[PDB]
């Protein structure tokens, strides 16, 4: 297992890595865990042009 | 093909033989028939050792279908000559006969001619022992930790 | 008149002008360092 | 060629094992005549090994053409021969008789014959080994980075 870090954005994860049996293969994970939360609702705001009708 | 049935089979190695065909004035007996036609079973179940034999298509009669003479044997067009040339000469000793140079010739060719293919598709060579290095030439194995083969 | 257009220019007939013997000094140099199997346009199954 | 049919082939056949020829006294028995068709569409299927065999330009009749006979048989000039000789010697047997030995070889030379060119096209070698390096003679190769053979 190994951090791995997302560019662009700010975020860390982990990279694991894991072999078969009897054969030269293996299988590999990008796993990163997030929530996104919305503290102030009444702060956010949305513009929609052309509701007309 | 003009030789779809078992029956088709035994009558074709019949015919090689010398003892009944399509111009003759006396025919076999349908006795005589099923016998060779169950001769045929019993040499196609040798030569296909449950699957580990001579692989040639031959499909085996089941008892629920009373007939086995009436089904289609199966085989490829290349398999039919070999298939009723073996027959006729195993079937030979029924009738006090012996099968003649030419048929035991070209029995023996049809079968090694049958067993040919699956002998090319046979003859894989094993893999590398478990304790083969897999060498430091293969870059990703070396560096992913695959120093060895499997084996196996 | 353009000064980028001048120097990629000079710059380009450089690098053209100078390609196979960098290629056979990067050859050597891997070849030395790396690994001597540089095998890889060779598809093997 | 004035042999153009597997009539044709059959009457060849039949004449050179003397059953039925102007030689004799004998005609080609109509009987006889769909029973060696069927010999010979046996061994021509036998011979080309669905492509792997040998290699004739002989063409297979199917269920929806009426007679097998009067087909053309579609071999070369160079084919005729050895594909009636060895059909009279397989259909030899049905008759109690014997091919003599000019038969025999002829048969025997006319198959190699007809194998030769076969074998002179696939005597191929084949390709370098992937693990061959090309050399550093082979300037194009070795600049474009194609410092081994593909191999394969």
């Amino acid at each position: 297992t190994t951090s791995f870090s997302i560019p662009d954005v700010g975020l860390n994860g982990i990279f694991a890595t894991q072999g078969d049996i009897s054969t030269l293969s293996g299988l590999c994970r990008i796993a990163l865990w997030y929530g996104v939360n919305a503290t102030r609702p009444e702060a956010i705001g949305v513009g929609l042009p052309g509701q007309t009708a | 093909m003009q030789i779809k049935t078992k029956g088709d089979l035994v009558r074709a190695a019949l015919r090689k033989l010398g003892v009944a065909s399509d111009a003759t004035l006396t025919d076999v007996e349908p006795q005589s028939m099923q016998d060779a036609v169950d001769d045929l079973e019993a040499m196609m179940a040798e030569w296909y050792q449950d699957g580990k034999g001579i692989i040639t298509g031959y499909v085996f009669s089941d008892d629920e279908n009373p007939p086995a003479e009436g089904d289609d044997h199966g085989l490829r067009s290349s398999a039919v000559s070999a298939v009723f040339h073996n027959l006729a000469c195993r079937i030979a000793p029924d009738y006090a006969l012996e099968a003649t140079a030419k048929i035991i010739a070209t029995a023996k060719y049809g079968k090694e001619l049958l067993y040919k293919q699956t002998a090319i598709s046979r003859a894989k060579r094993a893999p590398y022992p478990s304790r083969m290095p897999t060498g430091s030439g293969n870059s990703f194995a070396n560096l992913n930790e695959w120093h060895y083969f499997p084996g196996e | 008149e353009n000064r980028l257009e001048s120097i990629l220019s000079r710059f380009d007939a450089d690098w053209t002008a100078s390609d196979e013997a960098r290629r056979e000094a990067k050859n050597d140099l891997f070849f030395s360092r790396v690994s001597q199997w540089d095998d890889w346009l060779s598809q093997y199954t």
